[PDB]
RNA sequence: GAGGAGACAAGUCGUAACAUGGUAAGUGUACUGGAAAGUGCACUUGGACGAACC
RNA sequence: AAACUCAGUUGACACAAAAUAGACUACGAAAGUGGCUUUAACAUAUCUGAACACACAAUAGCUAAGACCCAAACUGGGAUUAGAUACCCCACUAUGCUUAGCCCUAAACCUCAACAGUUAAUCAACAAAACUGCUCGCCAGAACACUACGAGCCACAGCUUAAAACUCAAA
């Protein structure tokens, strides 16, 4: 076989595994990046929460939520409540251009747990709801 | 500058003179062979071969100079070194055997080592980013770095705080206390770096 | 393939409302825009980390310090470098261009 | 054409200056100013020579003629 | 009687416009405000977006 | 700062708005029209032709009844400020939506009228090269003036048409 990017297909025999799992089963480590904070919240396969942390819940507050240090420190502290909770490689979807976009992931591989995936789930409307209004500054 | 633009700085190295001839390479032949060519200033009368000659004490002697005494701040820094190796010789005899091992006495070497230890090694530098100025701790050059570790030296030893104590005492002292990684050098140093922790956050706002 | 420009600007003869209407005409000027202008932060949060956990004794801190300064150093060297090698350029395009010049006019 | 393919200012110059030129022109010249144009090839090497040698051929006869004339007439 | 315009003409409070006029400007319309004017919706360039890749 | 104890995952769920396609330039008379399917449907074998009528006319706005996710004049609060009736942040309303009427205004501008034709001897400037024939509408210094009066209108702080007096040598 070679690598492919994409993901194996659910339903499909295919021979990736993971800590001797399939990879529908591996935790799913749910990054959220707003303009001011970074949450991340890992659930299990079946949507079972397991370790949440936020940029507000590491201490930081105000605009010092809004900077990759924060996202860092707060997918640190993710990382290591999700170990502890028999955590080893994840899933991640992220949804959100936020400062803590990637310096979460950062913090979260460096809290120890691996990353097989990463996702972008980041809701774009279709021309849905209206946005509010420009800036003049 | 009344040098011209062609005048080179003198080499002052005996080793490097007497180097066999064999053991150059091909560039550093040409450039034995180019400076056979080349107009070169008059030898400061700071530095000589002088095998005894310290680089690092004669730049501490300079910055430790006040209105061109360099008479006064030379007989300073020679009975700051003279005190050192007081000390240490005097807690050696007074030592055991066993620490005596340990015990150094050289001078110099108390010195090289206690402005190693007190050079700050992250410094913290003014960065503007969209029209504002933030304390960006940031990486320093090795010049920069022993210029500062002398720098705070020279500054606690002027501290008005050693009141009817002779400069070289205060600087022995001190130099000591930095060897032992210990004084208000070190103290000073460690407060540098934890700001710049502090200030941590604020790296990415460096762009070089 | 350079989208059309054929029926896109307000022009006689041409029956449907503007699609594009280009501040500044649309021919090629005989010029290219100047090329438009933190590293190694890892070690250093490495580092600091260490210092924190460590209460600054650098005593305990020696590796990540040494890795520390050594970057700092790479990091200069890529620098100088980087500059070296700038040092295609937009003043030979700009000479390439000269040469061959746009004639938005007639001869 | 001068170097940036526009027409060269020496032959607006001798207009002004009524000064007549002769000249070859290729299909992107302006023979308009040009008092005797000849369109042709310019940009080949073999015409370019075969120009050259032709009015130098050209110039070498007529003053060639010209000293025989001279002579002819001064030795009647 | 009071309003409106113009002119004359030095003041009072701001700086709305002319530069990206420091919130780009303006048209229609609605509400609001000493005051220029502010904001909401759509429309215009009678503004720009620096015009190879970065 | 104020504001809320609502926040995250998963599932169920609109009378709101219609990513990518679109680097396409089509449809319509203009306003306008870019999710999908279906029905009906896009006038004139000659061109011009409304202050002289008919039918349309974005956004805003009124009337009456519903929907209300989000956005949002006004309003309130938090900031900023010498002040802040603004710019910045939060909440919420009319309103944007559907239905039935009204209203009939836009920088409704591609500021370039319709039809037919030419690229030849150019052409104040800039802009989107210059013209020919024919027709309709419009214009005749600036400002007073998208004004007052008169008139018409489902319009009642409105819209269309629209002057004059005083003033200036400019605009
Ligand atoms: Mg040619
Ligand atoms: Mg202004
Ligand atoms: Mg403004
Ligand atoms: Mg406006
Ligand atoms: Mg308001
Ligand atoms: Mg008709
Ligand atoms: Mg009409
Ligand atoms: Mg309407
Ligand atoms: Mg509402
Ligand atoms: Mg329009
Ligand atoms: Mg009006
Ligand atoms: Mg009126
Ligand atoms: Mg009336």
């Amino acid at each position: 076989t070679k690598f492919s990017i994409y993901p194996p297909i659910p339903g499909e025999e295919s021979s990736l595994r993971w800590a001797g799992k399939k990879f529908e089963e591996i935790p799913i480590a749910h990054i959220k990046a707003s303009h001011n904070n970074t949450q991340i919240q890992v659930v299990s396969a079946s949507n079972e929460p397991l370790a949440f942390a936020s940029c507000g819940t590491e201490g930081f507050r105000n605009a010092k939520k809004g900077t990759g240090i924060a996202a860092q420190t707060a997918g640190i502290a993710a990382a290591a409540r999700a170990k502890q909770k028999g955590v080893i490689h994840i899933r991640v979807v992220v949804k959100g251009l936020g400062p803590g976009r990637l310096s979460a992931m950062h913090g979260l591989i460096m809290g120890g747990l691996e990353v097989i995936s990463i996702t972008d789930n980041t809701p774009i409307p279709h021309n849905g709801c209206r946005p509010r209004k420009a800036r003049k500054l | 500058s009344r040098y011209s633009p062609e005048f080179k700085d003198p080499l002052i190295d005996k080793e490097y003179y007497r180097k066999p001839v064999e053991e150059l390479t091909e560039e550093e032949k040409y450039v034995r062979e180019l400076k056979k060519t080349q107009l070169i200033k008059a030898a400061p009368a700071g530095k000589t071969s002088s095998v005894f000659e310290d680089p690092v004490i004669s730049k501490f002697t300079n910055m430790m100079m006040i209105g061109g005494n360099k008479v006064l701040a030379r007989s300073l820094m020679i009975q700051t070194l003279e005190a050192v190796k007081r000390k240490q010789f005097e807690k050696y005899h007074a030592a055991s055997a066993e620490e005596q091992a340990t015990i150094e006495r050289n001078p110099y070497t108390i010195f090289h080592q206690a402005l190693k230890n007190c050079e700050p090694m992250i410094g913290l530098v003014p960065i503007l980013k969209g029209g504002r100025f933030y304390q960006v701790p940031v990486p320093l050059p090795d010049r920069r770095r022993r210029f500062l570790a002398m720098k705070w030296m020279i500054t606690e030893c002027r501290d008005k705080k050693h009141q009817r104590t002779l400069m070289p005492e205060k600087l022995s002292h001190k130099l000591l206390e930095a060897f032992h990684n210990q004084g208000p050098v070190i103290k000073r140093k460690h407060d540098l770096h934890k700001m710049a922790e502090a200030n941590r956050a604020l790296a990415h706002y460096r762009w070089w | 393939a350079t989208p059309s420009l054929r029926g896109r600007l307000a022009r006689f003869g041409n029956p449907r409302k503007p699609v594009l209407k280009p501040n500044k005409p649309l021919i090629l000027a005989n010029r290219v825009g100047e090329r438009r202008r933190a590293t190694c932060i890892t070690e250093m949060s490495v580092m600091m980390a260490c210092w924190k956990q460590n209460e600054f004794r650098d005593d305990a801190c020696r590796k990540e310090i040494q890795g520390f300064l050594d970057c700092a150093a790479r990091a200069q060297e890529a620098r100088k470098m980087r500059s070296i090698q700038e040092t295609l350029l937009p003043n030979k395009l700009n000479k390439l261009l000269q040469r061959f010049p746009n004639k938005p006019y007639l001869s | 054409l001068n170097n940036i393919f526009e027409p060269h200012v020496a032959v607006r110059d001798a207009a002004k200056m009524n000064i007549p030129t002769v000249g070859i022109v290729d299909t992107n010249c302006n023979p308009c100013l040009i008092t005797y144009p000849v369109p042709g090839n310019d940009d080949s090497p073999l015409a370019v020579h075969l120009y050259c040698r032709l009015f130098q051929t050209a110039i070498t006869r007529a003053k060639e003629k010209r000293q025989q004339v001279e002579a002819l007439y001064r030795l009647q």
